[PDB]
RNA sequence: UCCCCUGCUCGGCGCCGGCCCGAAGCGUUUACUUUGAAAAAA
RNA sequence: UGGUGACUCUAGAUAACCUCGGGCCGAUCGCACGCCCGGCGGCGACGACCCAUUCGAACGUCUGCCCUAUCAACUUUCGAUGGUAGUCGCCGUGCCUACCAUGGUGACCACGGGUGACGGGGAAUCAGGGUUCGAUUCCGGAGAGGGAGCCUGAGAAACGGCUACCACAUCCAAGGAAGGCAGCAGGCGCGCAAAU
RNA sequence: AAACUGCGAAUGGCUCAUUAAAUCAGUUAUGGUUCCUUUGGUCGCUCGACUUGGAUAACUGUGGUAAUUCU
C-alpha cells in the first residue's frame, strides 16, 4: 500500500492557504501520480479535492522514497486570486495565448514602424 | 557610471541578509528610507526567509500591498522597504509582532512581541538642530524629526517615541553605568555596561564598555545604542541576553542539547 | 554575470619517482589485498591521510592552552573517532602521527561487506556492492567508497529488494523459469 | 496643532529655566558659603 | 607568580575648617614590542 | 537661544534689495457617505519653495606600483613655483585672466623612452624564504572607428541621442537619402586558438 | 485601440585600445559643493472665484517625392 506523512506543517492566515512537506512511501511501486497524493489529502483533511496543490516530487535514490511539497486552500476562487497561472493550467483552469515570443516582438517592430490608426491593421 | 546604480548583485549582499548563491544572480537592492544600504532588512527578505511566508518574489509582493504588514504603526507596499533598527513589524491578520534586535552573532532574528510593547519605539538622535524661528529639533537615527522637544536632550542620548502620537515619552542620559547595547562592527548585539569613555579631540571617541559577565569590550560612539537606565532594559531582549558566548561553551551547549534530544 | 559555482579541487596526487621498484611492489600489494582497482585511489588515499597528518602537525607547533588549539584538536580527533580509526584510549593530538593507510582501508564498505561475514571474497564484495545489493539503514548503497563509522557498522545487510535478503528472483533465474515451463509444457 | 504644540513648549520652557535659575541661585549661594568657610 | 620605590585647580566609598579616593586642563621627542577599534563578499 | 577641538556655525535685531529669460504661498483627481440650523465634515492619489535623511557623485590628505643611464639635469612671459585682485565654475584651486618675485624637482633616480601594462580582491608552484600570472563572472576606472562640439534632463560631453572631419561603405528615376554588433545569435578575415 | 501628458531610457550587457604616483587599494575631510526618488518636518506664520484664456493632438478630408519611424 501507498501512505503519505506530513512534514513542517503551518497555516497562512494572511495568503488563506497551508503549507506542507509531503513525505511519500511507496515501497516496491514506482512513484505514484500526483491525483493520488491529491485525493489522499483530500480524504484526510476531509476537503473536496479540487483546492489540493501539488508539486516537487523527487524520488530519493532507494526506491521508495519522495518528497515534496502541498498546498492545501480554503477556497476556490482564493485558490485561483494568489496562484502562480501554469499550476492553473496544470490542473485545466486555466489556458494560455499560444503565440511565439518573436511574431510578438516583430508585430510590436512592425507597428512601431507606422503611426496613427495603422497600427490596428498593420499587425492583424 | 554616468548616474546613480539600480541593482545589487547577490555576492554584494551583506552576511546578515545571508543568502545563497545558486539560487539567483541578482540581490533586492533596497529602495531609499530612514536606515542606510548596509545595516538594513528588506520586508522580502523578511517575509520570504525569516517566516517562510512565501516562496517566490511575487506571492511576496502580493502580502505587502494586500495591505497586511503594518511598519511602525503605518502599512507599506513597496516590497524593498529597508526595515531598520528598533522597527515595528506587526501583521493585523496572524495577530503577531515583531521586533528588529541583533541577537549574540551578528545578524537579524525573529523577536515576537507583546502587543502592547509594540506602542512605543526606541530611537538615538544624531544632532541638535535649532529652526527657523527658535524652534529646537531633534533627528534621530530613522531620520523622524520631532520638533519642540525637551530642553534636557543632549546630541548622544536615546528617547522613547509612541507610533500613534509621534512626541516623546520619556528619555534616557548618556551617563556612566546605563545599559548599552553596540550596533555595529565586530562587536554586535553585545550587551554591556558603559563604564569608561576617552575623548579624543578631531577623532573617534573610542568608549569601554563592561559585558554582563564581567567581560570587557571597546567600540567608536558611533556604534553605541542605550536601551535602558541602570541595569534594567526598557525592552524585551532575546534569547542568549547579548552575551556573546565562545565557541567552546556553545559546543558544550549543542552536544547537551544533542545528548538530551537523542 | 552567471550563477555557477566554479569550486573543484584535485583529490589525489602523482609521486615524483614514476618508476621506483619498492613502491610499485607496496601499491600493488595494497591493491590487492585491499580490492582496488588503480593507483589513483590509494594516492587519494595517501594524500587526505596527508592533510590530515599536515593539520596535526600545524596543531601541534602551538603551545597549549589556546582556544583555536584546543578546539581544532578536539573536533578532529572526535572525527576520526566517530570514522573509526582510532578508539578512547589513544585519544591523544600527538597520536595522529602514528596512523598508517591500512588503518583507513579497513573502513571502506568492500572490506566491511567482505569481512562481515556475507561475501565469499573482497572481489565478490565489491561486485555486490555495484550491483545495488548492500544497503546500510534502509538505504541502497552501489559504491564500494563508503567510509562506515561505528555507529552505522551493525546496520550493514542486504536490500529488500535484492533475491539474497528476501525479494523478487533475478533475470536469469526467472528465464530459465520460464524456458523450463515452456519445454516441460 | 501649531499653536497648542507652541504653548506646551513655552511651559516647558519655563520650568526649566526657572529650575536653572534656582540651580545658579543655589550654587552662588554655595560660593558665598565657601567664600566665608 | 603577588603590591611598591611623574606635579598642581574642580570635586565622592567616607569621618568630626583637619585626611585618602575621583576629575575639565598639560607633562622631551622616534623606531621596536604587546593590546583594542574599524578594515565588503566569494 | 543651541552645538563643535575649533566659524565669517545656527538662531536674533536694524536698513534695503527682491531679476518680467519672473522662488514659494494647491483654478488637480477617485471611493464612501453625512451631522447640526446655506455653512461644517473623515480616508487617499498627484504636485510643491525650503531643511534633514537615503542612493550617491565630485574634488582633496598620508602611504604603497614593471624595465631602462646607449636618457644627467628637467620646467618657465605658449603658467613652470608662489603672492594679490577678479572672470568662470555647484564649490577650494594658475582652472584662467591683469600685475608682481624668480622660483619648483633631481643620485633617496626627477625628467625622457619602452611595456606582448587596465588596478585590486585573487591563481599555480610551494619545508622555510621566494618566482610567475591576473583580458576573464565581485569592486573601481576607460571607450563605443578615432578626434571635436552640444540639446534635453537631478543625473551624459550619452553614441540601440544629435551636429561637422577623415578612412571605409548602402539605395538612387543621380536631384538626394539613410549608418556605425568592443550587446544576443550569425558571417568574413586573422590565425595553433574558441559553440545554437 | 489611438493620441496628448508624466516617468524611465544615465540601469543592465560587452571589451581592455589609451593610461606607470595616472588608475587602484587601505586611512581620512567636505567646518570647501550638488543630490531623482523614499522617510520625517514645514505647507490660515505674508496685512494687500460655487472655477479664468486660446492653441495643438487623436479624428475627418485634400496631396507631392522612386525612396525614410519623411511631412
Amino acid at each position: 500500500t501507498v501512505t503519505i506523512r506530513t512534514r513542517k506543517f503551518m497555516t497562512n492566515r494572511l495568503l488563506q492557504r497551508k503549507q506542507m512537506v509531503i513525505d511519500v512511501l511507496h515501497p516496491g511501486k514506482a512513484t505514484v501520480p500526483k491525483t493520488e497524493i491529491r485525493e489522499k489529502l483530500a480524504k484526510m483533511y476531509k476537503t473536496t479535492p479540487d483546492v489540493i496543490f501539488v508539486f516537487g516530487f523527487r524520488t530519493h535514490f532507494g526506491g521508495g522514497k519522495t518528497t515534496g511539497f502541498g498546498m492545501i486552500y480554503d477556497s476556490l476562487d482564493y485558490a485561483k486570486k494568489n496562484e502562480p497561472k501554469h499550476r492553473l493550467a496544470r490542473h485545466g483552469l486555466y489556458e494560455k495565448k499560444k503565440t511565439s515570443r518573436k511574431q510578438r516582438k516583430e508585430r510590436k517592430n512592425r507597428m512601431k514602424k507606422v503611426r496613427g490608426t495603422a497600427k490596428a491593421n498593420v499587425g492583424a | 557610471a554616468r548616474g546613480p546604480k539600480k541593482h545589487l548583485k547577490r555576492v554584494a549582499a551583506p552576511k546578515h541578509w545571508m543568502l545563497d548563491k545558486l539560487t539567483g544572480v541578482f540581490a533586492p537592492r533596497p529602495s531609499t528610507g530612514p536606515h542606510k544600504l548596509r545595516e538594513c532588512l528588506p520586508l522580502i527578505i523578511f517575509l520570504r526567509n525569516r517566516l517562510k511566508y512565501a516562496l517566490t518574489g511575487d506571492e511576496v509582493k502580493k502580502i505587502c500591498m494586500q495591505r497586511f504588514i503594518k511598519i511602525d504603526g503605518k502599512v507599506r507596499t513597496d516590497i524593498t522597504y529597508p526595515a531598520g533598527f528598533m522597527d515595528v513589524i506587526s501583521i493585523d491578520k496572524t495577530g503577531e509582532n515583531f521586533r528588529l534586535i541583533y541577537d549574540t552573532k551578528g545578524r537579524f532574528a525573529v523577536h515576537r512581541i507583546t502587543p502592547e510593547e509594540a506602542k512605543y519605539k526606541l530611537c538615538k538622535v544624531r544632532k541638535i538642530f535649532v529652526g527657523t524661528k527658535g524652534i529646537p529639533h531633534l533627528v534621530t537615527h530613522d531620520a523622524r524629526t520631532i520638533r519642540y522637544p525637551d530642553p534636557l536632550i543632549k546630541v548622544n542620548d536615546t528617547i522613547q517615541i509612541d507610533l500613534e502620537t509621534g512626541k516623546i515619552t520619556d528619555f534616557i542620559k548618556f551617563d556612566t553605568g546605563n545599559l548599552c547595547m553596540v550596533t555595529g562592527g565586530a562587536n554586535l548585539g553585545r550587551i554591556g555596561v558603559i563604564t569608561n569613555r576617552e575623548r579624543h579631540p578631531g577623532s573617534f571617541d573610542v568608549v569601554h564598555v563592561k559585558d554582563a559577565n564581567g567581560n570587557s569590550f571597546a567600540t567608536r560612539l558611533s556604534n553605541i545604542f542605550v536601551i535602558g537606565k541602570g541595569n534594567k532594559p526598557w525592552i524585551s531582549l532575546p534569547r542568549g541576553k547579548g552575551i556573546r558566548l565562545t565557541i567552546a561553551e556553545e559546543r558544550d551547549k549543542r552536544l547537551a542539547a544533542k545528548q538530551s534530544s537523542g | 554575470p552567471v550563477a555557477r559555482s566554479w569550486v573543484c579541487r584535485k583529490t589525489y596526487v602523482t609521486p615524483r619517482r614514476p618508476f621506483e621498484k619498492s613502491r610499485l611492489d607496496q601499491e600493488l600489494k595494497l591493491i590487492g589485498e585491499y580490492g582496488l582497482r588503480n593507483k589513483r585511489e590509494v594516492w587519494r588515499v595517501k594524500f587526505t591521510l596527508a592533510k590530515i597528518r599536515k593539520a596535526a602537525r600545524e596543531l601541534l607547533t602551538l603551545d597549549e592552552k589556546d582556544p583555536r588549539r584546543l578546539f581544532e584538536g578536539n573536533a578532529l580527533l572526535r572525527r576520526l573517532v566517530r570514522i573509526g580509526v582510532l578508539d578512547e584510549g589513544k585519544m591523544k593530538l600527538d597520536y595522529i602521527l602514528g596512523l598508517k593507510i591500512e588503518d583507513f582501508l579497513e573502513r571502506r564498505l568492500q572490506t566491511q561487506v567482505f569481512k562481515l561475514g556475507l561475501a565469499k571474497s573482497i572481489h565478490h564484495a565489491r561486485v555486490l556492492i555495484r550491483q545495488r545489493h548492500i544497503r546500510v539503514r534502509k538505504q541502497v548503497v552501489n559504491i564500494p567508497s563508503f567510509i562506515v563509522r561505528l555507529d552505522s557498522q551493525k546496520h550493514i545487510d542486504f536490500s529488500l529488494r535484492s533475491p539474497y535478503g528476501g525479494g523478487r528472483p533475478g533475470r536469469v533465474k526467472r528465464k530459465n523459469a520460464k524456458k523450463g515451463q515452456g519445454g516441460a509444457g | 496643532k501649531n499653536k497648542e504644540e507652541a504653548a506646551e513648549y513655552a511651559k516647558l520652557l519655563a520650568k526649566r529655566m526657572k529650575e536653572a535659575k534656582e540651580k545658579r541661585q543655589e550654587q552662588i549661594a554655595k560660593r558665598r558659603r565657601l567664600s566665608s568657610l
